[PDB]
């Protein structure tokens, strides 16, 4: 009753028929089958990033030409959760879908490669681990780039540092029009959580 | 919270900017959600306010 | 084949045969409400307590809430001063929508239960005294708490109500009646009264604009019933 | 002294201290309420059979009531011709004063009960048919009962209701919803919805001044209930 405070910390609870894993269990027995406990699993489904990647013919492109521009948006699974924490290791795997208006004049086929991350076109040599698909025989490009680091784990964003650990680089023939999906290898997980930014809702634009 | 700029004399452009909270952040990856809740009610008083 | 006779709550029948009744073919459990809550009874519903009175007092006073209690009383104009009048248990049965959850019954047993919630600065003293009296506006006059002197009003039965020492009180108020178990179709109940009385007066600082609150809260709810008979009428 | 969590029906408080709560001297028993019937739960209450309809037939007919099934439907406009309808939940926890009774919960998982009382004269003769469609007016216009031939009707579930065999029918119609436990405010409930019809038109003497009377009378109550979760509102 004196002049101060305490503070008796009190989990009090409301409605307690059950307890609450059981009828969880329950609950998507009926309603899902699935059951989705680790957002680590998260990282192994391949969902396209992008829609259109209008590729000019007869160029060695890196990945990150696309990738620093798609990680802002969050639209995957892997630049949505880009925000929730800091730290990542592990490689990307990556596919890629033709959709390409092809012509029988030309024998089409497909190259990958690895850079170093950041590097650009001219600065870095070709023979590497490579990989070759032809889109008339097999319209899907399947890749795993590994890791390869110097560091046991990377920032995202980093400083002026740079050709840290290995990325994607990839060369073409004939002007592709692609789609581009990702997710990370076997081996691939974030860590060092924080707290989320914001969210972006949606955009009518009414006149007045 | 609504953010309202310029683009005419007379039409204007009104995105919806949201707070995320780290379960709020999660639910909206997901359709259909079931979550037991939880709050914690803390009150900013002196030793005199009752 | 010659005796039906089945049972419900409180219904019989008499039929020839049992009018050969079809049903489910297995009762197989459904959608978890049972899993949610419990089934709360009758008997388990007036014991919930209500929100009633919300009594502020200020230390002041221009009105009737801080008037003390009188030494002696030599006249019936000047009765005892008192805060308000609980008549019984005809307010906690019709606030909280108990009224409506007891209809078709007739007769009841009850104990209702007052506490206090109070909660005031530390800046301000005083001391109240929350007694009931039964049957105190039907006896005659002489016999009434409102009429007796400080010394008789304290005597009856209740609880102090200092402020920094008791921020919750719990009383009791018997099943105080003659009648065994209360009539409520055609209800003049109002067996116990109670009541609120400011022993000293609330004591504040006598420079204004700095505003000594009290606001006092009144909880009560229903104990030990026995909801019986069943009728087709009520009170509105 | 530091922990005053007290516990009510559904309700709980958080006090400095346990506020000096007197009480009784001793519980002592009285008025025997108690020993005149035992006290009747909310469960138990909803299992009360309740009055609803009263049917006449006779034969006749001018009216409805005696159109018998007819044996193909071919448009909607010639729909299946019934005697009455009723709209279950909605029509069992309206009538009796149910609905007044549980008011202040919010979700329900019942069985509702059907019993026809039938009294009629050993010199009328006939046949009908109490059938129930869940989603019967919710659904798309050719899966009701209204829309479907004879043999379509009589397939749904049901039970026969011959007059000088069955004087007494017993029809257990399940939870038959999809949502878990029925809401209630802002009710909108409607789920099986009941049907009686005549397959034989109802047969007696030619010659009138007769009066070839039938009077059937239906009752319904709830079984298997769980009512759960409190609130403050309800529909009217």
């Amino acid at each position: 009753i004196n002049i101060g405070n305490k503070t008796n910390e009190n989990v009090i609870s409301f409605f307690d028929s059950t307890d609450a894993e059981t009828q969880n269990h329950n609950a998507l027995m009926k309603g899902c089958g699935e059951f989705i406990v680790n957002l680590r699993t998260l990282l192994r489904t391949f969902r396209t990033i992008t829609d259109n990647w209008i590729l000019q013919a007869n160029t060695k492109t890196p990945i990150t030409d696309l990738t620093n521009t798609t990680d802002a948006q969050g639209r995957d699974y892997m630049s949505y959760l880009s925000y929730l924490y800091r730290f990542y290791r592990g490689g990307r795997r990556y596919k890629f879908f033709n959709t390409t208006p092809l012509k029988q004049s030309q024998t089409c086929y497909i190259r990958s490669f690895l850079i170093p991350r950041n590097y650009s076109a001219d600065e870095i040599n070709v023979d590497g681990p490579s990989h070759i698909t032809y889109p008339v025989i097999n319209p899907v490009h399947e890749v795993e780039v590994p890791f390869y680091s110097q560091y046991r784990k990377i920032p995202i964003a980093s400083t002026s540092d740079k050709g840290y650990d290995s990325s994607l680089m990839y060369f073409s023939n004939t002007a592709t029009t692609q789609i581009v999906a990702r997710a990370g290898n076997d081996d691939f997980t974030f860590g060092w959580m924080i707290g989320p930014p914001q969210l972006q809702g949606e955009s009518r634009s009414v006149a007045p | 919270s609504i953010r309202t700029t310029r683009i005419s004399a007379t039409e204007n452009r009104e995105t919806e900017v949201m707070d995320a909270a780290p379960c709020e952040y999660v639910a909206n990856m997901f359709s259909y959600w079931r979550a037991t809740m939880c709050y914690r009610i803390t009150v900013v008083k002196t030793a005199f306010h009752t | 084949s010659e005796n039906s006779v089945e049972t419900q709550e409180i219904t019989t029948f008499h039929d020839v045969e049992t009018p050969n009744r079809i049903d489910t073919p297995m009762a197989q459990d459904t959608s978890s409400a049972r899993n949610m809550d419990d089934t709360h009874s009758i008997i388990q519903f007036l014991q919930r307590p209500v929100l009633i009175d919300n009594i502020e007092i200020i230390a002041g006073t221009t009105a009737d809430a801080n008037k003390p209690l009188s030494r002696y009383v030599l006249d019936q104009q000047n009765s005892q001063k008192y805060v308000r009048s609980w008549t019984l248990p005809s307010t906690v049965l019709r606030a909280g929508g108990k009224a409506q959850k007891l209809a078709n019954f007739k007769y009841l047993r009850c104990d209702v239960q007052v506490k206090l919630v109070l909660n005031a600065n530390p800046f301000v003293a005083g001391r109240m005294y929350l007694a009931y009296s039964p049957y105190d506006d039907k006896v005659d006059t002489a016999r009434s708490v409102l009429q007796t002197s400080r010394a008789g009003v304290t005597g009856y039965p209740g609880v102090e109500l200092d402020f920094q020492l008791d921020n919750s009180v719990e009383m009791t108020i018997p099943y105080a009646s003659f009648q065994e178990a209360y009539d409520l179709v055609t209800g003049t109940e109002d067996f116990v009264q109670l009541y609120l009385f400011p022993i000293t007066p609330v004591l504040g600082p006598k420079s204004e604009s700095e505003s000594s609150k009290v606001d006092i809260s009144v909880y009560m709810w229903l104990s030990n019933i026995s909801l019986v008979i069943p009728t087709y009428r009520i009170n509105p």
